[PDB]
């Protein structure tokens, strides 16, 4: 194990979020840094056996992936007990959390306005290059939410949380009907009837997204239960535009929203559309711009 | 966290 780090050398702080999160000190994990402050993931003591399983295949998942644009993967503690799965630690946590702080009378509001069009631009373009990082990789990430995209120091935005994500190498799908504790708001009206999942699937997700950053992340379809949703999506329903949510973003959106899964447009195309309105650094740590993207 | 942002249903 290349991914191996000694207990002794990792130290717990605070609780980040409920398989309890934690804020922790690394030791001599990064190159040039004597100890590093990190994020580190752990199961509940109770946890089933499928959740202990999944975990285990969330972590192996993880190592597999270099992309600025996506939550790094630093270390496994695996001798001894507990498992704990060390990773970059994203100082403004999941978007969500950070977007509903960002609304005007929020008591965490941490005295910053709300994003502008650029810094959503941005956001959207760095969740797409993570995400067409990912598809490239032959994944489907299946539960692509703001909940699950992390806000670094520097306010760049990562794909994290791979519980749900799947290999597709061999044939670009993953299916799985039948009853599940699924993330409903968020799935394609193919993979609520059909049960599949595509990077096309990840794509009307990723529509949800937006519609979260220009909502601060309202809930999607409120006043709708699970079951209406998914009668209604499977019909041929979609979000309405947020209140003053700008035109732009809108069209993205409705394009991410087309029924026919083979119309809506790849990641590749979201972060072409938007290259020439992003910050200077953006080709030099993107996916898109990489020798990779061949 | 979001627990209400997951729900059992059926797909398939
Ligand atoms: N690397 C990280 N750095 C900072 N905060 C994090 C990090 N990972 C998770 N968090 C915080 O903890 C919350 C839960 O993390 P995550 O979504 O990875 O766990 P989970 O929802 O239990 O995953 P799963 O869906 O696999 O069960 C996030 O929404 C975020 O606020
Ligand atoms: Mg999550």
């Amino acid at each position: 194990d290349e991914w191996e780090v000694s207990r002794e050398k990792i130290t717990l702080l605070r609780e980040l979020g409920q398989g309890m999160v934690y804020e922790g000190n690394a030791r001599d994990i990064i190159k040039g840094e004597a100890e590093t402050r990190v994020a580190v993931k752990t199961v509940n003591e109770s946890a089933s056996l499928r959740e202990r399983i999944e975990f285990l295949n969330e972590a192996s998942v993880m190592k597999g992936f270099t992309c600025h644009h996506v939550v790094r993967l630093l270390g496994v503690v695996s001798k001894g007990q507990p498992t704990l799965v060390v990773m970059e630690l994203m100082a403004h946590g999941d978007l969500k959390s950070y977007l509903r702080s960002l609304r005007p009378e929020a008591e965490n509001n941490p005295g910053r306005p709300p994003p502008t069009l650029q810094e959503m631009i941005q956001m959207a373009a760095e969740i797409a290059d993570g995400m067409a990082y990912l598809n490239a990789k032959k994944f489907v990430h299946r539960d692509l939410a703001a909940r699950n995209c992390m806000v670094a120091h520097d306010f760049t935005v990562k794909i994290g949380d791979f519980g749900m994500t799947r290999d597709i190498y061999e044939t670009d799908y993953y299916r799985k009907g039948g009853k599940g504790l699924l993330p409903v708001r968020w799935m394609a009206p193919e993979s609520l009837k059909d049960g599949v999942f595509t990077t096309s699937s990840d794509m009307w997700s990723f529509g949800v997204v937006l519609w979260e950053i220009t909502s601060l992340a309202e809930q999607p379809y409120q006043g709708l239960s699970n079951e209406q949703v998914l009668k209604f999506v499977m019909d041929g329903g979609y979000l309405d535009q947020p209140d003053n949510c700008p035109e732009r973003v809108t069209d993205l959106m409705r394009m991410c929203w087309q029924f026919n899964p083979n119309m809506r447009p790849t990641f590749l195309e979201i972060v072409n559309l938007l290259k020439d309105d992003l910050h200077p650094s953006f080709p030099e740590v993107s996916f898109f711009h990489s020798e990779e993207n061949k | 966290p979001y627990p209400e942002d997951y729900g059992d249903i059926e797909i398939g």
